[PDB]
């Protein structure tokens, strides 16, 4: 079948990025998968006239998967096939009772890939202790990872969905990378069933598939003061300070009540009954801040941002944000496992649920400001990592003392 | 030349060949280029063409003699290739073999054809005496010496001219590296001679010259500054000079050796004789050699007085790696499979104030990622310091952390937390509200504190800042206080740095609230937004 040509930005080369060094047991697994991919066309050999490189990984099941960093030939390629040939995305996937995701990216592997642009998609199988210079491959087909990729299929796509569409006009249904995202409101039990239907549909129409979120409670959680009986100048000075940050994002916070409550210089456990005039701003400040801000909008042609912050007995908070401290949405991670699990497992759930919320609400995903030591991420994210996509991301620096301001 | 299929090649983007100028050179050069380039052109490597090729390169020529074509030019204008490796395989890596064979080829480049298309980007002219007879033209046809890519080509056809060879032959190990190869095997030495000697009749059919039995080589080998034993490897003999001035250039190779040397000696220290290039600009200013750095300097001289060896790898046994702590953010690991020899060893430097569990755990990764590399595993880690130790403080720090498969090794000195902060402020305890300042022109300062039963203090400061007065503000409250104590600060700074939890730094003030944090019994740190009328807080920002 013909080729989609396929042009990088004026001026871009093609990505250059290292590989990383990998277990023995992950070198093996891909040398595995590589050598049927060549056997079936997919990929091919290169000589040293290539300089290209793009990172991969082994991942995960049983099965190992491939996993390729497109990353850098995402920038350099698909900032332009976002409008050359963008998806556009449904601002009505949020809304829905139930979204279900569906893995759609073998669907690619049949359609050839533009002859010129083979050369960008160099990847390298690493060898232990610099024995050989590297086992070097080349696409031959659409890649999974590459955002060109369902651009070019999206016609393909659409023509096969357009069946389903129409007995089913109430479901969406957006594309993401190599995903579907199908909500509907119907009760689980249904929804469960049509999203069998839709497998069957597209199974029958050659599109295998290996084989759920709520986007209603999604919000931006409000601040907790905390409750209690009787308060202490220790607790009243907590609260001084936590009520003072907040004045940076909810203006209209009042505090002069408060700090008249501490007047002398009084020892730390001693507790100071709340005058009238105090539990006025408590009351008058608990309820300021149980409304959402103002002024905050999604600027769609600004980067998402995602902090996340460690809470302690497997609790991580998270906000995503684009300007400081008009966040357009907030949440807590928990992962219940009973001590089988670590933290950077939970930081890696936690990046790929925060990443697909991303998807959802935006069609964009964030960039991460990671709590964790840069190398330990370098040697451990793929461990846990499920996702077909990467985000991007990066490393924080020092602690925050705003630590239980989010708790 | 080879029958071997050529690399199709291209100049970078929008640009032509470098049409450079040859500057006439003296008489007696002129003739023993000649020389060269009528053996070189019957021998194929080059050929003589005609005028339609426009573009041209500099040759030269230096001590028989030699000739030198500087490529630079063109070299700026081809193409860019996969880039060679870049790093070379580490001894305490590879597996021991019954027998192992030096190959080195020679002409390598000059035995490998260069696309044809590209040959005219080559050209080239010997020029005639007294600037009048036309110039010789030439070109090449092979792979030009200095050439952007002669390495890189010159090891693709090296792997595919070995790769009938090593299908007929699955026992036996070739590593590639540059013009090298390494042959092992696990034979018997004769059958490895036969092997070795099929290996080359091979490499002489597709071109490559390579050196018979009568020279090539034997152990022990001197590899890219290792000592290569049939059993053993080191580091090729270090020396450390003895002189009375040190440059600053010196100190540089100085801390060459030792790095190098780290790798099979252990404890070697580098910190104060680097501590040293802190503060450098110029390359030839004379350092005095302080006395911290002379001790580690005759301490090293000490470790490196007896030669010690390192094992080849058995993939077998287990990997084992141990660490020690060596005093000032200086770590020292080894990494062994047997009780008396080890694979290799290093150590873990930490730049930019932290403590030592920290330390341990950026140790820890560091080999981590050196095992991966090296042998493709990550060992099993033997260290000083307790589980509840290390449960208690990575539960509370604030980035996440992964503690691989690890047990505890009873060896001073251990790692432990030396004091903790209180989680609520304490009763029946004095509660100190301290404050600070500074003034950034005179750097005139003080500190002091009020207290809830009265008390009060203020000290003058000189040569301060806001920061260190405030630091300087919980030390008085510390020194003036019983066993427990809640302190109350309005400066995130100070309330950062405690909160950290350090145990060492590098000013002599955070040192000695440390101690004090150590003599106290409970310490209750809190925090109040300054300059906000709290209460308490107020009455010691107007003292200070
Ligand atoms: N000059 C040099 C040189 C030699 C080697 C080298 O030898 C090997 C070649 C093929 C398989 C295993 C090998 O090494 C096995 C370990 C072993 O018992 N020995 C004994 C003396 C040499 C190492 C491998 C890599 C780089 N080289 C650099």
């Amino acid at each position: 079948i013909e080729t989609v040509p396929v042009k990088l930005k004026p001026g871009m080369d093609g990505p250059k990025v290292k590989q990383w060094p990998l277990t023995e047991e992950k070198i093996k697994a891909l040398v595995e998968i590589c050598t049927e991919m060549e056997k079936e066309g997919k990929i091919s050999k290169i000589g040293p006239e290539n300089p290209y490189n793009t990172p991969v990984f082994a991942i995960k099941s049983t099965k190992w998967r491939k996993l390729v960093d497109f990353r850098e030939l995402n920038k350099r390629t698909q900032d332009f096939w976002e409008v050359q040939l963008g998806i556009p995305h449904p601002a009505g996937l949020k809304k829905k009772k139930s979204v279900t995701v569906l893995d759609v990216g073998d669907a690619y592997f049949s359609v050839p890939l533009d002859e010129d642009f083979r050369k960008y998609t160099a990847f390298t199988i690493p060898s232990i202790n610099n024995e050989t210079p590297g086992i070097r491959y080349q696409y031959n087909v659409l890649p999974q990872g590459w955002k060109g990729s369902p651009a070019i299929f999206q016609s393909s796509m659409t023509k096969i969905l357009e069946p389903f569409k129409k007995q089913n006009p109430d479901i969406v249904i957006y594309q993401y990378m190599d995903d579907l995202y199908v909500g509907s409101d119907l009760e689980i039990g249904q929804h469960r069933t049509k999203i069998e239907e839709l497998r069957q549909h597209l199974l029958r129409w050659g599109l295998t598939t290996p084989d759920e979120l709520h986007p209603d409670k999604w919000t931006v959680q409000p601040i907790v003061l905390p409750e209690k009986d009787s308060w202490t100048v220790n607790d009243i000075q907590k609260l001084v300070g936590k009520l003072n940050w907040a004045s940076q994002i909810y203006p209209g916070i009042k505090v002069r009540q408060l700090s008249k409550l501490l007047r002398g210089t009084k020892a730390l456990t001693e507790v100071i009954p709340l005058t009238e005039e105090a539990e006025l701003e408590l009351a008058e400040n608990r309820e300021i801040l149980k409304e959402p801000v103002h002024g905050v909008y999604y600027d769609p042609s600004k980067d998402l941002i995602a902090e996340i912050q460690k809470q302690g007995q497997g609790q991580w908070t998270y906000q995503i944000y684009q300007e400081p401290f008009k966040n357009l949405k907030t949440g807590k991670y928990a992962r219940m496992r009973g001590a089988h699990t670590n933290d950077v497992k939970q930081l890696t759930e936690a990046v790929q649920k925060i990443t697909t919320e991303s998807i959802v609400i935006w069609g964009k995903t964030p960039k991460f400001k990671l709590p964790i030591q840069k190398e330990t991420w370098e040697t451990w994210w793929t461990e846990y990592w499920q996702a077909t996509w990467i985000p991007e991301w990066e490393f924080v620096n020092t602690p925050p003392l705003v630590k239980l301001w989010y708790q | 030349i080879s029958p071997i299929e050529t690399v199709p090649v291209k100049l970078k983007p929008g640009m032509d060949g470098p049409k450079v100028k040859q500057w006439p050179l003296t008489e007696e050069k002129i003739k023993a280029l000649v020389e060269i380039c009528t053996e070189m052109e019957k021998e194929g490597k080059i050929s003589k063409i005609g005028p339609e090729n426009p573009y041209n390169t500099p040759v030269f020529a230096i001590k028989k003699w030699r000739k030198l074509v500087d490529f630079r030019e063109l070299n700026k204008r081809t193409q860019d290739f996969w880039e060679v490796q870049l790093g070379i395989p580490h001894p305490a890596g590879l597996k021991k073999k019954k027998s192992v064979t030096v190959l080195d080829v020679g002409d390598a480049y000059f035995s490998v054809p260069l696309d044809e298309d590209f040959r005219k980007y080559t050209a080239f002219t010997i020029p005639s005496i007294n600037n009048e007879t036309p110039g010789i033209r030439y070109q090449y046809n092979v792979l030009p010496q200095g050439w952007k890519g002669s390495p890189a080509i010159f090891q693709s056809s090296m792997t595919k001219i070995l790769e009938p060879f090593a299908a007929q032959n699955p026992d036996i190990v070739i590593y590639q590296y540059m013009d090298d190869l390494y042959v092992g095997s696990d034979l018997e030495i004769g059958q490895h001679r036969t092997k070795i000697e099929e290996l080359r009749q091979h490499l002489l059919r597709w071109g490559l010259t390579t050196p018979d039995k009568k020279h090539q080589k034997e152990p022990p080998f001197l590899w890219m500054g290792y000592e290569l034993h049939p059993d053993k490897w080191t580091v090729q003999p270090i020396v450390l000079p003895e002189k009375d001035s040190w440059t600053v250039n010196d100190i540089q190779k100085l801390v060459g050796k030792l790095n190098w040397a780290s790798q099979i000696y252990p404890g070697i220290k580098v910190r104060q004789l680097s501590k040293l290039l802190r503060g450098t600009k110029a390359l030839t200013e004379v350092i005095p050699l302080t006395e911290e750095a002379e001790l580690e300097l005759a301490e090293n001289r000490e470790i490196l007085k007896e030669p010690v060896h390192g094992v080849y790898y058995d993939p077998s046994k287990d990997l084992i790696a141990e660490i020690q702590k060596q005093g000032q953010g200086q770590w020292t690991y080894q990494i062994y499979q047997e009780p008396f020899k080890n694979l290799k060893t290093g150590k873990y430097a930490r730049m930019r104030h932290t403590n030592d569990v920290k330390q341990l755990t950026e140790a820890v990764q560091k080999i981590t990622t050196e095992s991966i590399v090296i042998w493709g595993k990550t060992p099993k880690f033997k260290l000083p310091i307790q589980k509840e130790t290390w449960e208690t403080w990575w539960t509370e720090y604030w980035q996440a952390t992964w503690i691989p498969e690890w047990e505890f090794v009873n060896t001073p000195p251990l790692v432990k937390l030396w004091y903790q902060l209180e989680k609520e402020p304490i009763v029946g305890a004095e509660t100190f509200y301290v404050d600070g300042a500074a003034n950034r022109e005179t750097k005139l300062g003080k500190a002091g504190y009020v207290t809830n039963k009265g008390r009060q203090k203020v000290v003058p400061l000189t040569n301060t800042t806001n920061q260190k007065t405030e630091l300087q503000a919980i030390y008085l409250a510390l020194q003036d206080s019983g066993l427990e104590v809640n302190i109350v600060t309005d400066s995130q700074y100070a309330l950062g740095i405690i909160q950290a939890q350090p145990d060492k730094s590098e000013s002599e003030l955070v040192n000695q609230i440390i101690e004090q944090l150590i003599k106290k019994e409970k310490v209750y740190l809190a925090w109040v937004p300054a300059h906000k009328g709290i209460g308490g807080n107020e009455q010691v920002d107007k003292l200070v």
